[PDB]
């Protein structure tokens, strides 16, 4: 039921740029969300739990914060490893929800 | 089934109007009244049953206003 | 090390059933809750549902009312999704993740957060294919 | 202003204890609060939202039957088994009823026989719990004084749309200027949760009881369904015939929405489809007005030529209100606005707008006020006397009392021992009365309830009549406080 | 008037979600923590007797 709605869509940047995700919730999730990433037809890996933290192993270039209802992931530099498809998800309520995708190109 | 225990008494009142907003007393009256209306004779027989037993005037209208709501 | 397996990739008849075993290692496996998710091709990633290992409850969302049962074999650690009444939109990857466990039972919410769902120790994923 | 017409609209008098006033607010109606500064404001309350529900039960209200296994053994050797009957999604009985050399068996008996019906559902009551969290109460606190646009329409903005739930505290709001409020709810002793079921259907919902709700029939399952369908009742469903003699069948019985219906009479309804919206119910507040101008004194009298633009307009036992129009040079100024007698003034009102402001210019500001039960002569202009309108408030003292009395009695009715704390600045009387009509009305609590309408006269006309045999002087406590609790609380009920 | 059952708790390092026990009496109770801006107070009604 709750849905979770991710922003953009698609993007392309270059190499070191710094790009920003937006999810928004219909219902309040104060801090249940994780960000991940998805290499296309690869094995995929968690990035960010809670909204605001890092995974251990996971390099120090990407970040997110937001409380309410809308949520930034972030990713400082850009890195031609870094193409994938990035997934937001709430936790809370339990029909549980993702996001659409957002995919990565690199210019 | 739950054709009756209609939910009335437990409490649990507002200011407003609940659901069917004093339709359902006048139902139950009507209903009752329809069917002394419609079966005269057990009404006689519990007539004659509030004049034997009891026999002060108060018990005798106390049970035979009972013995006409007694039907289900 | 800290690792799921999952089986190889099916391909099933419409309206059959298929099973889709998860394997586990690294771990007491008691310790975590399993749960299921899809992803259609041209789609993002979808939840099918949530067994428990310890005891063995499960619940799964409404888009699969009665056509999912979730079992077990705790001496082996591994659990079997059986997804039935099988149609051409079931052609997915299959995903079964583990959850952080309110000791007991089900999914709970409110202790802290589940913690991934589901990419840290997931597996390598199960194509299943309905075709005739 | 919001409040207007909505008439039960309890007013409130003193602020006394420094600051702290209770007043008890539901869905229905609203409160205007009073003292002798501090002007005077407007509590409506509206939606309740219940955000986190969680799924408890499942019962089935259409069903359908499949593929109809039956099975019989032989007279008196053997009762019959059936393969079917293993899952407890088939509906399985037992009868007994003959068999013989016709039949084909043997030995002429009363043979006993089986049926088993597969067991499928159509739309469900999907009840919901919540806990005393995960809900909010919103209030619109709205002032007076002028700001035309409608002292009716709560939609708008000028009324602070604050929230509050129990996670929360002393819910400090923030006004143009002056209007910094603070509100302590408790909303733990509202419409006391852990007792309540949500209970949704095709597309409405209702409030009831959870002891109800659980003791109903039309079959049980539990929010752990899923893949179930595992239904641990039936026998208050689908019913089997038996004719006299042969092979008997399945039946099933039917929806039950309209008998659901008529059950669930009697409990308020809720619309239920964005999450929750949930209505008609009460909280109790603590209010707390230091931090309060009256938006300005610093002013002058105005200088005069007013100019009505709106009626008399009476509202609901002496509200009056009238809409006046300033023209002139005012750089905007109060109003001088008087409620007085004839001749040899001898002025007596009440003005409900304390201290009344113009805005910038021309805009039609207007004022409420309560004038005395007869003739009164409401002035609002100044140095060439510039306006009088005559009045006459029909009224009484004594009808007024009367009618005061009969909201008290409405209050020791429906909103329980709130009601007792909605007053304030009691101190021993107040605290003892709600002390004792606590104690009181537990005894009078489940303790003699679930009786309906009809029953509860008649169990007040009997009680009084059995007070009305005065021995020894009991009389008192039976009959006549317990026939007017009985009769006042029973022609007041199952509204 | 209630009773405290943690006697002096106290916080560790740094973020780290402290718990406390305690017991109301048997009605209305005002639960409360902070101190300089009154930080934060809840209600509470244990039912009881
Ligand atoms: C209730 O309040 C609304 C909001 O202020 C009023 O709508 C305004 O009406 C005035 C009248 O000229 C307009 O100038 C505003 O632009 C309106 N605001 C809007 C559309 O947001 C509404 O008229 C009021 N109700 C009544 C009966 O007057
Ligand atoms: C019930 O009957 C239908 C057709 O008559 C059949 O397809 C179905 O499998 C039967 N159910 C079971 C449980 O065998």
């Amino acid at each position: 039921d709750i849905q979770l709605t991710q922003s953009p869509s698609s993007l392309s940047a270059s190499v070191g740029d710094r790009v920003t995700f937006t999810c928004q919730a219909s219902q309040d999730i104060r801090k249940y969300l994780n960000w991940y990433q998805q290499k296309p037809g690869k094995a995929p890996k968690l990035l960010i739990y809670d909204a605001s933290n890092l995974k251990t192993g996971v390099p120090s270039r990407f970040s997110g914060s937001g409380s309410g209802t809308d949520f930034t992931f972030t990713i400082s530099s850009l890195q031609p490893e870094d193409v994938a498809t990035y997934y937001c998800q709430q936790f809370d309520d339990l029909p549980i929800t993702f996001g659409q995708g957002t995919r990565l190109q690199i210019k | 089934s739950v054709a009756l225990v209609p939910h009335v008494g437990m409490g649990l009142e507002t200011r407003t109007e609940t659901w069917m907003s004093s339709e359902g007393a006048w139902k139950h009256a009507q209903r009752i009244e329809t069917w002394i209306l419609r079966h005269p004779g057990f009404t006689i027989m519990a007539a004659i049953l509030a004049y034997t037993i009891g026999t002060t005037y108060f018990q005798r209208v106390l049970i035979f206003i009972l013995l006409t709501a007694v039907t289900p | 090390e800290v690792q799921l397996v999952q089986s190889g990739p099916d391909v099933e008849k419409p309206g059959a059933s298929v099973k889709v075993s998860c394997k586990a290692s690294g771990y007491t496996f008691t310790s975590n809750y399993i749960h299921w998710v899809r992803q259609a091709p041209g789609q993002g990633l979808e939840w099918m549902g949530v067994i428990n290992p310890r005891g063995g409850s499960t619940a799964s969302a409404q888009k699969f009312q009665g056509r999912i049962t979730m079992t077990r074999d705790t001496s082996t650690s591994t659990v079997y999704m059986e997804l039935s009444s099988l149609r051409s939109d079931d052609t997915a990857v299959y995903y079964c993740a583990r959850g952080g466990r309110a000791l007991f039972y089900d999914s709970y919410t409110t202790p802290r957060d589940g913690g991934s769902w589901w990419f840290d120790p997931w597996g390598q994923g199960s194509l299943v294919t309905v075709s005739s | 202003m919001r409040c207007i017409g909505i008439s039960n609209r309890d007013f409130v008098e003193g602020v006394s204890g420094g600051s702290w006033v209770d007043i008890v607010l539901e869905h229905g109606s609203c409160v205007t609060t009073m003292a002798k500064n501090k002007p005077t404001l407007d509590f409506e309350l509206i939606k309740t939202e219940a955000k986190h529900p969680a799924t408890l039960r499942k019962y089935c209200v259409e069903a359908k039957l499949t593929n109809t296994t039956t099975a019989s053994r032989c007279p008196t050797q053997g009762e019959p088994s059936l393969n079917e009957e293993q899952d407890k999604r088939f509906v399985c009985k037992h009868s007994m009823v003959d068999r013989g050399w016709g039949n084909g068996c043997g030995l002429f008996g009363k043979g006993g026989i089986v049926t088993c019906a597969m067991f499928t559902c159509k739309k469900n009551m999907e009840g919901k719990v919540v806990q005393p969290e995960n809900l909010e109460y919103t209030i619109v606190i709205t002032p007076h004084s002028g700001e035309e646009n409608a002292v009716g329409n709560d939609t708008g903005k000028h009324g602070k749309e604050i929230k509050v739930t129990p996670q929360s505290s002393i819910t400090e709001a923030e006004l143009t200027g002056y209007g910094t409020v603070t509100m302590e709810c408790s909303p733990r002793t509202g419409l006391d949760f852990n007792e309540m079921v949500l209970l949704q259907m095709e597309n409405k919902a209702w409030l009831v009881h959870r002891q109800w709700f659980l003791d109903l029939p039309l079959p049980w399952l539990p929010g752990a369904d899923t893949q179930g369908s595992n239904w641990i009742q039936k026998e208050t469903l689908v019913t089997f015939k038996n004719p006299h003699a042969k092979k008997q069948d399945v039946v099933v019985l039917g929806s039950q929405e309209g008998a659901m219906h008529t059950a669930l009479t009697g409990a308020t309804e809720i619309q239920m489809s964005s999450g929750n919206l949930l209505f008609t119910g009460h909280l109790k507040c603590r209010l707390r007005m230091d931090k309060l101008q009256l938006k300005g004194m610093s002013y002058s009298m105005c200088t005069g030529k007013f100019k009505v633009v709106k009626e008399i307009a009476e509202t609901q036992h002496g509200t009056i209100v009238i809409r006046v129009q300033y023209e002139g040079d005012g750089s905007p100024c109060k109003i001088p606005f008087e409620i007085m007698d004839l001749e040899k003034r001898h002025v007596l009102g009440r003005l409900i707008t304390v201290n009344p402001i113009v805005t910038e210019k021309d805009s039609p500001v207007n004022i409420e006020a309560e004038p005395p039960f007869g003739d009164s002569y409401i002035i609002i202009g100044v140095e060439p006397g510039q306006l009088k309108l005559s009045w006459f408030k029909k009224g009484s003292s004594i009808g007024q009392m009367f009618e005061t009395t009969m909201r008290g009695a409405k209050r020791m009715a429906i909103l329980g021992d709130t009601a007792w704390d909605f007053g304030s600045l009691g101190g021993v009387f107040t605290s003892i009365g709600k002390a004792l009509h606590q104690v009181f009305g537990a005894i009078y609590g489940a303790a003699f309830s679930g009786v309906s309408w009809t029953m509860k006269i008649l169990i007040g006309v009997v009680i009084t009549w059995i007070g009305m045999n005065s021995r020894s002087t009991s009389l008192s406590v039976s009959l006549v406080l317990v026939g007017v609790v009985t009769l006042y609380l029973g022609v007041m009920v199952q509204a």
